[PDB]
């Protein structure tokens, strides 16, 4: 929760 | 890289240094986190991508530091930030907390050698 994802 | 902590061989669990050679590519990998200063974690590395061949990080990391840059109390846009505008050479530093890690994704769990497990 509050969780974020990204690619880099 | 390659397999290198085989079977129930214990995975380290000290912080490394690892330098990434990616030009203007993408570094193959992503970054999970919750707020700042929780830790931004590698969740995932790309087949064939710069982290795969180059580097030797794996789901489980925690991302200490880009090019000298502190990421232990990132936010998760910033530390993107600090990964995409690194430059041509990435020097990072990271540990392994898989413990930490697992919590984010479902069914998971760490065994006794350190690897991350999903049920």
């Amino acid at each position: 929760k509050n969780y974020k994802q990204t690619s880099v | 890289g390659s397999p290198e902590f085989l079977g129930e061989e214990d995975i380290p669990r000290e912080p490394r240094r690892i330098v990434i050679h990616r030009g203007s590519t993408g570094l193959g990998f992503n970054i999970v986190g919750t707020e700042d200063g929780e830790g931004i974690f590698i969740s995932f590395i790309l087949a064939g991508g710069p982290a795969d061949l180059s580097g030797e990080l794996r789901k489980g990391d925690q991302i200490l530091s880009v090019n000298g840059v502190d990421l232990r109390n990132a936010s998760h846009e910033q530390a993107a930030i600090a990964l995409k505008n690194a430059g041509q050479t990435v020097t990072i530093i990271a540990q392994y907390k898989p413990e930490e890690y697992s919590r984010f994704e479902a069914n998971s769990r760490v065994d006794s050698s350190g690897r991350i497990v999903t049920d």
